[PDB]
């Protein structure tokens, strides 16, 4: 490899204040990196990213972890590439080493082959080694900010022509291997920092049956997947991402979702009546300006004719303390003008005598829906609306997992009619949403592992969109005992195969 | 270089740890002398354990093996052991690996430290600790020590070891390249011998209710056997997928 | 100091597998233990605890952070005692070196001077120099388990007689600051470990307005304290420890707390009627044995008349879906055999015709009061009950701050008559039972941070048995606003003055 | 001798052309003097032409590529002639040849002189 360089720790030593040695023990060790598991299949056109990475201590446990007490680094990593291929497997794969400050709109196979490559092959018996020296622009990278850097791009090239046999068609599954050399060592000590650019994603250790439900506010009951079901829904409430933003409507509360708080107006009654004007704002005391929420913090985000609490200062026959039906469609049904977009929902009152009500700021809790459907509610006069995506592409043998509950309703036609789906409960939403973790790839592998008896129960991938997919090859619903609690491994990339459920 | 080989003839990946020094610690602990024998040393043996066939229907985040160090590693020492107590430990492990030139595939061996959790062992827990990773094909044995890192100055023989551990996890899943529907599911049985410093350190009775003995079941014939859900001999032992192969029958079933 | 040691790290150097190097410049640092900060006051009688700091990796940040990557440590550690005390002020002080496994139960004046001391004074004008040397019984300290180890004891010792002026008495403010000395090296690299007993609690950023109330399904509106109330309630929702363990009836989950799931009864109506029978279970699936929980997880701990939804698969006239009113008196007048201690709840219906109702599995959401107090429901007939321990004892200057919410009841006296009180809400109990820390003291600063302006609005003690103090002199309400971050800072004792709140 | 081999690991069969003097005789022809880079140089680099898959499906009289000498051999030479004119040529070319063990057949290259016909080969 064509490189020739002569220094990468004695030009930042003047100005550094004090550069720290590690212990010469994480130099020996080749511990694999996070994102750099590729796997050549046979029906792979050549010209594809097995895999692009970068720089950094976040390279290795040892070195992310010994990361958060300096201000930064230098120094040179070294890569063990290994292969998982003997003999009648021929197909070069070539690690290109692109400088930083490239840009990363395309790689094509006359690309790669035009940096200070390596040009590596499938039948390869020996490990391959390869150094990744950082080319700074500066004297020390900064270790709480991410920054161009060398990165390792590797892409094959003369693609995997090999024998396959029955129903397994032949992988050579790659991995990288990183060590920093003697060049690599930290710079000035700085002890406090808790949380870093380098922590992984951790998923608490609660159960899913004792979390709260992050669209409805009931106790997760069931947690099942269907094939049946469609596969991309648009929810508001429970989207979040694995870097704390959230989208749409949801709250960071299991008591705000499916509420909303408001100043009310009772008017009308001349003969038939019975209907109030709630101007909404916001659960903690706040304003109400339409942005890209949709609606209100934690509105409730189905399509049913929903009843509400309130909280009444009635002046006539009783205290300020009466709670009534409230029956408020939600749905398609734009009898009265719906619209919590602009902050103007209306809900028939009582099937009652006249009228005695006082007007006030009212928090509407739900109690019961008539009809269910999962599909999104008429946030502004059935025009659109500023909403959050629906839940991205899978792979195609895979469908997300949701967590059931059962809301109580009217429908004297049959029971337990309906039961409300959601992916990333509100003790995730609320655990994401309050660590803001940093994000290397765009999934993120679990494993769903029971406590008594530490049975693998399923792997599933959570993608950094905020729900968790699942690879079950069927049509009809399985469910999942609710007591296993999520655990990650690392993070996957986006087009990964994890392995199946029976 | 004995057969005609497209495999990889040789391993050796300098796993780096500083060498204990045991039994050396021990000696003016325990108020005996005990050395073992100058022949169980220098034999490759069987261990009582670990015997694991890969195949291609495994995840690459999965264990094939988890090798507790201590004298149940083979017949002699897991023999000797139900006499005395308390042991310090080296072993030279050979792994066996096998399957053509036709099969691929890497395995980490992993000599995790005793105070480390039994939980998650995940992919990339490979290069935290002092590992070797190996070709499936490779031909010859695998050698690799098997060292402790205690605390102590011996290991009680009963359930008070908590010593250093071998993981080996498939890091590569076994593709074939051969074109036949031909089950390579390779079938590996490793083997440990004691190494020039495990001993014993104090002798007790033997008592024959020891954790890690041989174990065994009753040599009558199967036909020469009660039926423990009927009062009946057996009339002939047998598979069946055809019925449902998780009954929920309560009599005849005991945890071994 | 006589204790004359030889070698400390080289006798565990065999039996290692691998000894490792820090870096030569965190040997050259004093930095301050976490638990070490005394203050010797005139008004102080001589032969109290001033520290009692053990050895450990849990002595520095530094080490700390490094030790969840190796598997234990060995060495000597070294500590600088620093006083802040000038001249006029006489008085010594000893600071004993007691060995492990000595028994913690009395050490008075004549126990202090029988160790290997060093009898220092409040007059010193250079630091204090003194080597805290681990007396081993094993060969190496394992670091994911709390070990005997040696530990420094200080007491004063002829004690601080110097002249005061007016209204602030001279503390001699101490502290240690600990380093580790050229023995200290710690042994085997394991790198995955994600939750260590040296990691610090956290508390996160979210928002006490954007958090759910642990006592009643509500956002938090306010965020105050009272002298006038009982500073001593007996609360049994979010009760928690900072350990992790739960203490009565806490959920975790926000839409758990203050409801039941039960099987329901409905038996009798005779011209009077309208009774329910709930036997209490679990919110998620499970049975009820009466334990020390004093009630189901989740159970509603407060006296009322709590009216209640529920789910009914009525037959006639309706579908399998109609709520109702549920009048169930929780508070102390047994009227009807109340008793959720063995899991038995009676509930009249509704002001109905006759009756027309289906037993079943119900969960029994809450909606409304009538008359709240703050005092324990019967929850075995009015006899005794396993109940988790009144909130503990103050410093005399200290009253627990409490988080309102504002249920919705029937007054017809008064509007907003009663508000609900809580310490450490939901989003605090599901982190704490969670994440479950290991705890070194017994009470834990904060510090009140508002977000968009970083002023420090209150400092705040939270005492490991789960609830936050704060040292307010008056007998007068006040709030504060609910935009701030709780943000911790170290482990401080338990009789720590904390400044003021104006 | 990286991988294990049933194939041939080398070939070198000395094709026999006098040594070209390019670049010693052009430098009196134009006006300037013109290095290219030294890093240009000693780093292979994939041709923008001739990506060539040899199938079973041919005739053993059929030409696989015809690469004319010229800077439209790398895209660092067709990248600097965007400026230039003129060139005085040398190359080292590597095929890279695959396929596994189980594979079979020749194929010559031929350095064609210029003044030689496009027609039959």
């Amino acid at each position: 490899v064509p490189i020739q360089p002569v220094a990468g720790a004695a030009l930042a030593a003047p100005a550094a204040g004090q550069i720290n040695q590690i212990d010469p023990w994480i130099f020996q060790n080749f511990v694999q990196c996070p994102l750099g598991e590729f796997s050549i299949s046979p029906r792979n056109t050549p010209g594809e990213i097995l895999f692009d990475l970068a720089l950094g201590p976040g390279l290795n446990p040892y070195l992310a972890h010994l990361s958060a007490m300096y201000t930064g680094w230098v120094g040179n990593m070294e890569v063990q590439l290994v292969l998982a291929g003997n003999a009648f497997t021929a197909g070069k794969v070539v690690v290109a080493l692109v400088p930083p400050y490239f840009p990363k709109g395309s790689l094509t196979t006359a690309q790669i082959t035009c940096f200070p490559h390596v040009m590596c092959d499938v039948r390869t018996l020996e490990p391959i080694q390869l150094p990744l020296l950082d080319v700074r622009r500066v004297l020390w990278h900064a270790t709480q900010d991410q920054e161009e850097s060398m990165r390792l791009v590797c892409m094959l090239y003369t693609p995997l022509r090999t024998n396959s046999p029955g129903d397994e068609s032949f992988v050579v599954s790659g991995r990288l291997l990183s060590k920093p050399a003697a060049d690599f060592n930290f710079v000035y000590l700085t002890p406090p920092i808790e949380r870093t650019i380098y922590r992984m994603v951790d998923l608490p250790v609660l159960q899913p049956r004792l979390c709260t439900h992050a669209r409805w506010p009931a106790p997760i009951y069931g947690l099942l997947v269907d094939p049946s079901l469609p596969s991309n829904p648009q929810w508001q409430n429970g989207r979040v991402h694995v870097d704390g933003t959230l989208l749409g409507t949801t709250p960071v509360s299991g008591s705000w979702v499916s509420c909303f708080a408001a100043e009310a107006a009772y008017e009308f009654q001349s003969g038939i009546g019975e209907v109030a004007t709630f101007t909404l704002i916001e659960q903690d005391g706040s304003a109400y300006v339409p942005g890209d929420r949709a609606a209100p913090l934690g509105y409730p985000d189905f399509s049913g004719q929903l009843e509400i609490e309130v909280q009444t200062e009635t002046t006539k026959k009783g205290e300020k303390l009466k709670v009534t039906t409230f029956e408020m469609i939600l749905g398609p049904t734009t009898n009265v003008d719906q619209v919590p977009y602009q902050g103007r929902v209306y809900a028939s009152l009582t099937a009652a005598a006249s009228l005695d009500l006082v007007d006030g700021r009212v928090r509407a809790v739900p109690r019961s829906v008539y009809g269910f459907q999962d599909v999104v509610p008429e946030y502004n006069d059935g025009l659109l609306v500023p909403l959050a995506p629906p839940i991205g592409p899978f792979l195609p043998g895979e469908v997300l997992l949701r967590f059931r509950t059962y809301m109580r309703q009217i429908d004297s036609t049959d029971a337990a009619a309906e039961a409300i789906d959601c992916a990333l409960p509100q003790e995730f939403v609320s655990w994401f949403a309050s660590n803001a973790f940093t994000v290397q790839s765009e999934a993120l592998l679990l494993r769903y592992r029971n406590t008594l008896t530490g049975q693998l129960l399923f792997e599933c991938k959570l993608y950094s969109e905020g729900y968790i997919a699942l690879s079950y090859s069927g049509s009809g619903p399985l469910t999942f005992p609710t007591d296993g609690f999520f655990e990650v491994v690392s993070w996957v990339p986006r087009l990964y195969q994890l392995a199946s459920v029976g | 270089a004995s057969g005609q080989d497209l495999v990889p003839t040789a391993v050796e990946q300098a796993v780096p740890i500083q060498p204990v020094a045991g039994a050396a610690l021990a000696a003016p602990a325990a108020g005996q002398i005990n050395q073992i024998d100058p022949w169980i040393f220098q034999n490759f043996v069987q261990c009582p354990l670990g015997e694991f066939s890969i195949s291609p229907r495994n995840t690459p985040g999965e264990i094939l093996f988890d090798l507790a160090l201590g004298p149940g590693l083979n017949p002699y020492l897991a023999h000797l052991s139900a006499m005395y107590t308390g042991w310090v430990g080296n072993m030279e492990v050979q792994l066996v690996l096998a399957g053509n030139a036709f099969t691929a595939g890497k395995v980490v061996v992993a000599l995790v430290p005793p105070y480390f959790p039994k939980g998650s062992l995940t992919t990339a827990q490979i290069t935290c600790f002092p590992h070797v990773m190996c070709d499936v094909r490779t031909l010859e044995p695998i050698q690799l020590p098997l060292l402790d890192v205690r605390r102590v100055l011996w290991h009680a023989t009963q359930d008070q070891e908590e010593s250093m551990r071998l993981v080996c996890m498939l890091y590569t899943p076994l593709r074939t390249n051969s074109p036949g529907d031909e089950s390579f599911v390779v079938s590996g049985r490793l083997l440990s011998k004691p190494a020039a410093d495990f001993n014993f350190v104090y002798l007790t009775p033997p008592i024959e209710r020891t954790i890690y003995r041989m174990v065994d079941l009753p040599v009558l014939q199967p036909r020469l056997c009660t039926h423990a859900r009927w009062p009946a001999p057996i009339y002939g032992l047998l598979v069946d997928p055809s019925l449902p192969s998780n009954p929920q029958w309560q009599n005849g079933r005991v945890h071994v």
